[PDB]
């Protein structure tokens, strides 16, 4: 690696050891550079976290808020049930996001240091303690993975939205949807047993006669 | 704040100094009994009116009265602590 | 293992447990004190090894109790009990294995329950749990009642011998791991695997054919044989209006196949996250933390046991035995209120007497904004309540919130269950109907978050200032009841984790009388009822479905509720079925306002009362050596606190009884 | 150790070497020449006095029973690593740092951080740190708040307050007042609004004559003056933001 990218190591790649940059634009860049790619790639992890989060609770259904401000029932779809919604709330949604950018960048701007520490955690934490409850490390590269899975896949269910309709449907079976039937609860059941296309024959023969005090054994049928 | 008072019959056992729990009792030389030694209580602005001197009283009635003043409660006899009046 | 020390001699001694009773009986605190400390086994004379046998030897005791209990409940049902006309016709025939005699004219009590058989209608299930299990037969139940018997010969045998057995290195209740691990994989696992197997080869087939109508000796004596494809829950037995006992049976087999896995995951140490629960396991290898967790354990069980064994049905014709459902809800509610309480009281003697973790280190901020949520949920549910009297008596019902006017909505109630469309009747009576949830529902549940909050931040102020206060700085070495510390600092009255428990038991009982109230309301005016003919019914509801418009209001609480459901108690006195109910419901009336004198009352003006009463039994040479002294100060606000409860819950007991019981016969 | 006689050569029936050797790590040091009573190591030094080599070689059924039910197995001693993060935890607590905890449903997570509990001020429960509080972002949004922001004057403080303060008040009584229904609900409002900010900037004229905070006012000036300046601005733009909350539901319906 190199002093800049540094700055970063140890909270990227498939382990967190590795330095994933097939095309090698960090190659180049400065301490300060590499510092706002990271805080640009949080970002952006933690807005897609939680637009999935956000995309699949709509897609489930459950959408008050549109539900009473248009007095009926939103599509589930989460791009039309967008179009469906009215100004009034997209613009409060819109103007609410940019209060919380302009707090977060002028009135309480995160340290040059790290640029994505929003919330001030490096004033009272301790990254560099020794102590074996000290997994700051650990915290921090599930959160990162997290966000680069969660960037991926809303990512991939925009686009499969727009191109083949496709919302990714939660199943999710209690609320807004009302499943009847064992098979709309578990796919491909019909009944107590599972579907097994296997007749459990009897491991042993019996008796085509019976006698007095038999017992024969039970069938669950 | 409240009112410490000992009379002759204490015996000087030093059971309310030991019970006192913010210290205003003090034993003192004394030929009034056997032991020579009575309860004094100096630093009444302390007392709190716990009352525990005179549970550890042994005398028949006891040697040693707290007075409650609630006109007169100061900090130090209301144990204030998240507030200060000095 | 050496029995020759088990005498009789400390018998009559009567004190020899504590050191502090040596000097024995110079007063009447001392037999006060003896029965307080009688079962405080960790102050009592000893070592920690008589700790523990004390500890396994009482809860064996207590085990031989509750198994004579149940063996009384069998012999009852067997000799004693109109069980037979029950199984033949449960609908026409009340439950009652509960017989009164002819001493003072008390045969009244006794009521018509069947053509041969006159007694008091009982409300456990035990009928409808027998039916469940497949006792269907005198002998059975004579055969229940003997196992039940030799159960508490052998736990009292068990309790005599462990006395001994365990000496002072017995370690076996130290380890916690074989422990969790025998109690999981098999009192629980093998435990439901074997009920399982139990309901497969015997209630099955016996209540298959009660449904049927069979009642064959040689048939009493092919699973999934009659349910449906239809989800558990979903479709309800039409002739028993319960849930299929086939899918009871492949519930408890599923249960016990998982609790075993995980007690197998568990050897095999496939959990990991060890580390953030070691802090505890060192922490709460304690008696009282266990006590405490138990408690709290089997009170929140007990609460799901109230609400499932109503909402979800089970036994057969319990759903339609109203006075049954109703009592088992209560009672189970009313155990969870008090095994919560407990479970605060010993997670305070725990902290007390062992080091507390490090939560109480924050305790301030946590108490206060418990405190703020505590004042914000009370002042906003109650003053709803508030606003809607005020508005209505002002006449403006269009200002209150109610469905008809500002309504709170409970956007979050949800359905999960799925059902069907519809209700599902047995008999001229609704076994299930959704309950539907509006602005009346909003605002009782906000009282019960309001008074559940009150009542743990009352626990939880207990247990974290414990050891010490701002107040006092050494509550530590106060103790744990103590009545204060004194009239100083401004008054230090009930700054103890007893007193804390002794408020909070007054709020759990108010929080369990809300929900009793909530609970007998709402059933009987939504839910419970007959019904008058793809056919649709109009449902006639007891109540006449008026908790909806008047529940709204703490005027309707006390008028449609209280004074108009409170017409069969109180009007019980000639009735033979309810004048025991009736009377007990005077004499529950009493006890509480007798309560009050504890209550409110001190400790010196009944000291100098008894001894201005003492000067005539000394003129006259009456002169008691175990003097004459008032109650302390814990023991007079203990008795105030039991009389209260008693009577109030038995004020309840018998209005919600005797109306049910009035009504559905 | 060699040193004591009792743990020497005992034999693996009355307690396996490993389970021993678990058993005396588990148990401090110094406890091992004269175990408590009720430990373990107690119970294997009273019966290893007493069976082994040189001693009693046999002992009843029952009495070995007993022995091992109540001796420990090797599963119920603590491990290495469990007294590790034992100690390292209590060492944190200790040395005043915090491993980060959330209460969840009836519980609490560990988010992996460890913080600085203790403040500046060791033995001063206000100044113990915590994020809500002591967090960058929430010392600069609460040094930026009106009340404290830097180079502001009490007239300027107030006046943003109160335009707050009226603007967030008419809507209430606007909403669900009792004449949210007729066509003058948001006038009522409006007047509703007022009186609230006047009620409030009563009671803060109040404070500043009884307490009189000085904390706004100018060298060499009257005490509380600049507290009644901002009070009075207060009212004022509580007020102004009343009237323009009015005139814009006014305006756009
Ligand atoms: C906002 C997006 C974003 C940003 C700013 C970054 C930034 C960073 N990542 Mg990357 N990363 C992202 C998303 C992003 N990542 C996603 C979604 C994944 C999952 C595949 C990863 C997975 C990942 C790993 C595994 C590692 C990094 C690492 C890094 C750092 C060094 C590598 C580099 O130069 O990256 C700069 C990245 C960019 C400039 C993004 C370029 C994207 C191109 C233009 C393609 C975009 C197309 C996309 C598929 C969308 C198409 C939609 C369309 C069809 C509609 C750097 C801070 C390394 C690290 O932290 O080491 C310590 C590291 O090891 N990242
Ligand atoms: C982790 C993220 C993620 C995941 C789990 C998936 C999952 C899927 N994608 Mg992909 N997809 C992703 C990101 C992701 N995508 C991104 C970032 C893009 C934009 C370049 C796409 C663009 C895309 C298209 C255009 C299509 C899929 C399709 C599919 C399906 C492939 C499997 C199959 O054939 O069956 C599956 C639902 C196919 C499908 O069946 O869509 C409905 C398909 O046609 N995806
Ligand atoms: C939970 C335990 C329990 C409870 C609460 C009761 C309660 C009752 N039983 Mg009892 N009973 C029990 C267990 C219990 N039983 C058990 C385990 C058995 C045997 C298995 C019996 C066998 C039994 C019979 C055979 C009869 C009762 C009867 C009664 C009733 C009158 C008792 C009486 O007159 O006492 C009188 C008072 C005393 C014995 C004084 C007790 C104290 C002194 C020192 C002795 C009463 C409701 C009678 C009844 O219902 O008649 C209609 C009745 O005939 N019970
Ligand atoms: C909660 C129920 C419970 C528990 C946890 C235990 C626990 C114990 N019992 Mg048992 N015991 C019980 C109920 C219980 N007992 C009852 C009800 C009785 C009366 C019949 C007995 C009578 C009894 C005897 C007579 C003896 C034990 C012994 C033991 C030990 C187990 C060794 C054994 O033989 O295991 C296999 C099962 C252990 C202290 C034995 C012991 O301590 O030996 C050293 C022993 O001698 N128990
Ligand atoms: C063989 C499988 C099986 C069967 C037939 C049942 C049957 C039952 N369970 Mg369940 N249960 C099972 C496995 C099973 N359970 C397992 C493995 C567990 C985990 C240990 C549980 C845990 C459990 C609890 C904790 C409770 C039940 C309850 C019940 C009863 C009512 C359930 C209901 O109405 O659901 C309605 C059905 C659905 C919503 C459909 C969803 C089904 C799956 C998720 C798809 C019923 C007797 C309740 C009870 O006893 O009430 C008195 C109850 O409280 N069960
Ligand atoms: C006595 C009642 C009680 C009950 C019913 C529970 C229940 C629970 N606790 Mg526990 N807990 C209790 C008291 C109780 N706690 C007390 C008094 C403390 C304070 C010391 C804790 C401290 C505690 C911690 C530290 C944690 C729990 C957690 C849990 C959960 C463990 C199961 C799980 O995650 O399954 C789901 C897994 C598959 C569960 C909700 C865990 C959790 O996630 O809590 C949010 C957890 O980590 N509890
Ligand atoms: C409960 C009713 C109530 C109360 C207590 C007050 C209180 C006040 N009003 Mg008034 N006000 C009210 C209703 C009320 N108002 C209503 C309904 C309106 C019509 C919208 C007004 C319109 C109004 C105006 C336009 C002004 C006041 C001002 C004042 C202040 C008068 C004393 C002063 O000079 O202080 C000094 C401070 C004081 C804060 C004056 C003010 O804010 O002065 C700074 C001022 O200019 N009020
Ligand atoms: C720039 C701010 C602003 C704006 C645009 C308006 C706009 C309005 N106000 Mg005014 N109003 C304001 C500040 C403002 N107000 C303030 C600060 C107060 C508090 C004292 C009020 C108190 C007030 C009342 C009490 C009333 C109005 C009314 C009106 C209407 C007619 C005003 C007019 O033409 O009067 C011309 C004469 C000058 C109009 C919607 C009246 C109306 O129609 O309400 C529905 C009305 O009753 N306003
Ligand atoms: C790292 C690296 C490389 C790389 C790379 C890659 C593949 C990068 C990919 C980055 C990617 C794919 C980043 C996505 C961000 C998505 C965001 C911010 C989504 C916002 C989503 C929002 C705001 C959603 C909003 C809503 O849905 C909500 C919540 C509910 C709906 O009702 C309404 C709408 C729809 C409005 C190279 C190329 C190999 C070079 C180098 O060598 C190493
Ligand atoms: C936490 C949270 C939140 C919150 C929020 C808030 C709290 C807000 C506020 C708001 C507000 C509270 C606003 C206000 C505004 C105001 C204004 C805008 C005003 C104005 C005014 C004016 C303009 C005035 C003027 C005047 C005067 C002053 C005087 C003279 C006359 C006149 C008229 C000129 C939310 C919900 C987001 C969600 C998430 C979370
Ligand atoms: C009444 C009262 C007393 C005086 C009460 C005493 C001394 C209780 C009397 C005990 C008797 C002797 C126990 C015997 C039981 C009853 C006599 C049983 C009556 C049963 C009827 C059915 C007949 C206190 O000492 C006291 C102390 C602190 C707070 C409140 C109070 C308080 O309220």
């Amino acid at each position: 690696l190199t002093p800049a990218q540094e700055s970063i190591a140890g909270t990227g790649g498939p382990f967190p050891e590795n330095f994933w940059d097939p095309a090698g634009i960090t190659s180049k860049k400065s301490k300060e550079e590499i510092l706002e790619l990271r805080a640009i790639e949080l970002k952006h992890g933690r807005v897609a976290m939680l637009a999935v989060l956000g995309w699949f609770h709509v897609a489930a259904g459950f959408h008050i808020i549109g539900d009473l401000a248009t007095g009926t029932y939103l599509d589930n779809n989460p791009l039309v049930s967008v179009t469906q919604l009215p100004m009034g709330g997209m613009w409060q949604t819109v103007f609410f996001i940019m209060c919380l950018e302009w707090v977060s960048t002028y009135v309480c701007p995160p340290p040059k240091s790290k640029p994505w520490d929003i919330l001030g955690w490096s004033d009272i934490l301790l990254e560099d303690e020794d102590n074996y409850w000290n997994q700051f490390r650990k915290a921090e590269v599930q959160e990162l993975n997290n966000g680069r899975l969660a960037m991926m896949a809303i990512v991939g269910l925009i686009v499969q939205d727009i191109f083949f309709g496709d919302f990714g449907e939660v199943k999710v079976c209690f609320s807004s949807q009302t499943c009847q039937d064992i098979g709309d609860y578990l796919p491909g059941w019909t009944g107590p047993l599972p579907p097994v296309a296997y007749d459990f024959p009897p491991l042993y023969p019996a008796p085509e006669v019976p006698y007095t005090g038999y017992q024969a054994p039970l069938k669950l049928m | 704040s409240h009112a410490v008072k000992i009379y002759d019959t204490c015996i000087g056992c030093t059971l309310c100094v030991r019970a006192c729990p913010t210290d205003v009792l003090e034993m003192v030389p004394a030929t009034v009994n056997a032991a020579k030694q009575v309860a004094s209580s100096p630093r009444v602005e302390d007392c709190v009116g716990c009352k525990r001197c005179e549970t550890a009283c042994p005398t028949d009635f006891l040697s040693i009265r707290v007075y409650l003043q609630e006109n007169e409660e100061t900090q130090y006899s209301l144990g204030l602590d998240l507030a200060d009046w000095s | 293992a050496i029995f020759r020390y088990v005498n009789a001699t400390l018998w009559s001694k009567a004190g020899h447990f504590n050191k502090a009773l040596s000097k024995g009986a110079k007063t009447t605190t001392w037999i006060w004190n003896l029965h307080a400390s009688a079962h405080d086994f960790d102050i009592q004379q000893g070592s920690a090894g008589l700790i523990a046998r004390k500890v396994f030897s009482s809860g064996l005791a207590h085990l031989s109790l509750v198994f004579f209990w149940l063996g009384g409940m069998h012999f009852h049902g067997a000799y004693l009990s109109n069980y037979s006309a029950w199984l033949k016709d449960p609908k026409s025939v009340a439950p009652s294995s509960h017989i009164a005699y002819s001493l003072v004219g008390q045969d009244i009590l006794n009521s018509y329950t069947s053509q041969y058989f006159s007694g008091i209608t009982i409300t456990s299930g035990f009928f409808q749990l027998y039916r469940s299990e497949g006792i269907v037969t005198q002998s059975q139940l004579k055969y229940a009642c003997a196992a039940s018997l030799i159960a508490t010969l052998i736990c009292l045998s068990g309790s005599y011998l462990h006395m001994q057995l365990m000496s002072k290195f017995t370690s076996f209740y130290k380890k916690f791991q074989s422990l969790s691990q025998s109690h999981l994989i098999i009192m629980f696992g093998f435990g439901s695997v074997s009920f399982s197997a139990h309901q497969i080869h015997e209630a099955l087939p016996i209540n298959s054919l009660l449904d049927s109508g069979i009642w064959d000796p040689q048939l009493f004596s092919a699973i999934l044989l009659g349910t449906p494809s239809a989800i558990t829950g979903k479709l309800l037995n039409p002739s028993t209006g319960s849930i299929f006992l086939s899918q009871v049976a492949a519930h408890h087999l599923a249960v016990g196949i998982v609790f075993i896995t995980l007690g197998l995951i568990k050897w095999c140490n496939l959990f990991f996250s060890r580390n953030a629960i070691l802090s505890l396991r060192l922490a709460y290898m304690d008696y009282h933390a266990q006590l405490s967790i138990n408690l709290a354990v089997w009170a929140s069980l007990s609460m799901v046991a109230a609400h499932h064994l109503t909402e979800i049905p089970v036994y057969p014709y319990e759903s339609t035995d109203y006075p049954t459902v109703l009592c088992l809800f209560v009672h189970h509610a009313c155990l969870s209120g008090f095994f919560t309480v407990a479970s605060g009281a010993h997670a305070s003697i725990f902290v007390i007497r062992q080091l507390p973790t490090s939560e109480i280190r924050h305790r301030d901020p946590i108490i206060g904004h418990l405190i703020w949520v505590c004042i914000a949920l009370g002042l906003h549910s109650f003053g709803l309540y508030c606003h809607n009297d005020t508005l209505e008596a002002l006449g403006r019902p269009e200002d209150t919130f109610c469905d008809n006017s500002i309504q709170l909505k409970p956007i979050f109630a949800k359905q999960f269950l799925g059902l069907q469309p519809g209700i599902e009747v047995l008999d001229g009576k609704i076994v299930r109907m959704t309950q539907e949830l509006g602005t009346a529902d909003f605002m009782v549940h906000h009282i019960h978050a309001f008074t559940i909050h009150v009542t743990l931040l009352i626990l939880l102020k207990g247990v974290l200032y414990a050891r010490n206060s701002r107040l006092v700085s050494d509550k530590l070495e106060l103790g744990f009841a103590y009545p204060c510390d004194g009239p100083g600092r401004g008054g230090t009255c009930q700054i103890s984790p007893w007193d804390h428990l002794f408020l909070a038991v007054f709020w759990m009982y108010n929080c369990l009388s809300v929900v009793i109230f909530h609970y007998f309301w709402k059933m009987q005016s939504d839910v419970w009822g007959s019904y008058v003919h793809h056919s649709s019914l109009t449902c006639s509801h007891y109540s006449q479905g008026d908790f909806s418009v008047n529940s709204i209001t703490i005027n309707g609480w006390l008028r449609n509720l209280l004074w108009s459901e409170a017409s069969q108690v109180i009007q019980s006195y000639a009735l033979p079925s309810i004048c025991s109910y009736g009377f007990i419901f005077l004499a529950a009336h009493f006890v509480w306002a007798f309560s009050l004198m504890f209550l409110f009352s001190g400790r010196a003006y009944w000291q100098e009362l008894i001894e201005s009463i003492l000067w005539s039994h000394h003129k006259l040479k009456i002169v008691p050596h175990i003097q004459p002294r008032a109650l302390s100060i814990s023991q007079g606000r203990a008795v105030g606190l039991t009389h209260y409860v008693l009577g109030g819950i038995g004020c309840t007991w018998a209005f919600i009884i005797s109306r049910m019981l009035v009504l559905t016969t | 150790i060699s040193k004591i006689a009792y743990l020497q050569d005992v034999p693996r029936t009355i307690l396996e070497a490993d389970v021993l050797e678990k058993l005396l790590m588990n148990t401090p040091r110094d406890q091992w020449e004269d175990p408590p009573e009720d430990t373990y190591l107690y119970t294997l030094k009273t019966f290893a006095e007493v069976y082994g080599p040189g001693k009693a070689t046999k002992m009843g059924w029952w009495d070995y029973f007993r022995l091992k039910l109540d001796l420990p197995p090797g599963f119920e001693l603590l491990d290495e690593d469990e007294m590790k993060v034992a100690a390292d935890y209590d060492k944190l607590m200790m040395e005043g740092k915090i491993p980060f905890a959330v209460p969840g449903p009836a519980g609490f997570w560990y988010t992996g951080a460890v913080i600085q509990w203790k403040g500046k001020e060791q033995f001063a429960g206000d100044q113990v740190q915590t994020l809500t509080e002591n967090g960058r972002f929430s010392k600069q949004f609460l040094a930026n708040l009106a009340f404290y922001r830097d180079g502001l004057k009490p007239w300027q403080r107030g006046l943003e307050i109160g335009m707050a303060h009226g603007y967030f008040l008419i809507g209430p009584f606007t909403s669900l007042g009792p004449l949210r229904n007729t066509p003058e609900a948001a006038t009522v409002g409006l007047l509703c609004g007022c009186a609230i900010v006047g009620l409030v900037s009563i009671g803060g004229l109040i404070f500043g004559s009884t307490i009189k905070p000085t904390r706004f006012d100018k060298e060499g000036d009257k005490p509380a003056s600049g507290f009644i300046e901002m009070i009075n601005w207060h009212a004022i733009g509580g007020l102004g933001g009343a009237g323009f909350a009015h005139a814009l539901i006014t305006v756009f319906g």
